[PDB]
């Protein structure tokens, strides 16, 4: 039998499933350690690997990049989870190794990729401390060429008043998303900051593991793919708004939690942001 | 060799020029790991010697917007 992950339903996409919208011929790349292809409840489009040591995309040695695919498009059948856009077309471009760490240079060029095979929505649940100047010119291009870009707002915590987010979450033209649990209330690893733009749920996320496994996962980088399978929602909806139109109602139809700095504008709600 | 950096060119460096600055970067002993082709951002990432660096940090603005260490990002 089929599961839906309590996240799913929290940001209430199921409503949106049943009016016919699932992320049918939205591209979406998930810039990750890969996606294992043979999952039963996965379906891969296509993508390509950037790690010199790892060519092969579809072969997911670390499980992190199989888990943040599954919530965003698990298939809706009789098995698993569910997916926030099950019908969405997943590319892995990977990006990270089997230790789940990656060159800067080596994500650019897969954002690169991305740009270069039409991507709608880019999701990355990775991050670094150090800023970059390419990473940077990188996740601008990719937005100025109309991808939505998400990505996960890090798991430092607080630091005071200081910003915790990392990189490239912390850039103006990406969605940084943060987590909270199944109550709404912010992961206590959740970074914060003004960088910070919404919340999703990322605490015990069950999704799709590597060789037909399903498991919970804590991290904004179990957030992040929510609001990028959001986004794909949205744009099989209205297949003719801009990235920016996308980002603007996902923003601005979210349920407002706590401050800012620790929870941006708050849980989003793709069935209000459909509109 | 200096480390691993990433290069961004100015846009209004020829594709010559691009291509004669990496074989450059090889020719001094560096290598050249990734090249970046699209349309407002032309670059590479790899290996510099140390005569390499120096000669891109100062030219910037020039040929040069940018030139960086090649971080690292995780899953975590
Ligand atoms: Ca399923």
């Amino acid at each position: 039998a089929q599961s839906v992950p309590y996240g799913v339903s929290q940001i209430k996409a199921p409503a949106l499933h049943s009016q016919g919208y699932t992320g049918s011929n939205v591209k979406v790349a998930v810039i990750d350690s890969g996606i294992d292809s043979s999952h039963p409840d996965l379906k891969v489009a296509g993508g390509a690997s950037m790690v010199p040591s790892e060519t092969n995309p579809f072969q997911d040695n670390n499980s992190h990049g199989t888990h943040v695919a599954g919530t965003v498009a698990a298939l809706n059948n009789s098995i698993g989870v569910l997916g926030v856009a099950p019908s969405a077309s997943l590319y892995a471009v990977k990006v990270l190794g089997a230790d789940g760490s990656g060159q800067y240079s080596w994500i650019i060029n897969g954002i690169e990729w991305a740009i270069a095979n039409n991507m709608d929505v880019i999701n990355m649940s990775l991050g670094g401390p150090s800023g970059s100047a390419a990473l940077k010119a990188a996740v601008d291009k990719a937005v100025a060429s109309g991808v939505v870009v998400v990505a996960a707002a890090g798991n430092e915590g607080t630091s005071g008043s200081s910003s915790t987010v990392g990189y490239p979450g912390k850039y103006p033209s990406v969605i940084a998303v943060g987590a909270v649990d199944s109550s709404n209330q912010r992961a206590s690893f959740s970074s914060v900051g003004p960088e910070l733009d919404v919340m999703a749920p990322g605490v015990s996320i069950q999704s799709t593991l590597p060789g037909n496994k399903y498991g919970a996962y804590n991290g904004t980088c179990m957030a992040s793919p929510h609001v990028a399978g959001a986004a794909a929602l949205i744009l099989s909806k209205h297949p003719n708004w801009t990235n920016t139109q996308v980002r603007s109602s996902l923003e601005n139809t979210t349920t407002k939690l706590g401050d800012s700095f620790y929870y941006g504008k708050g849980l989003i709600n793709v069935q209000a942001a459909a509109q | 060799s200096a480390g691993k950096f990433i290069v961004i060119f100015k846009n209004d460096v020829s594709e010559d020029k691009i291509r004669e600055t990496k074989d450059e970067v090889i020719a001094e002993g560096g290598t050249i790991t990734n090249e970046y082709n699209m349309p407002g951002m032309k670059g590479f990432a790899g290996e510099l010697t140390p005569q390499s660096l120096t000669k891109f940090q100062g030219l910037q603005g020039d040929l040069i917007d940018s030139i960086e260490e090649d971080h690292v990002a995780h899953a975590y």
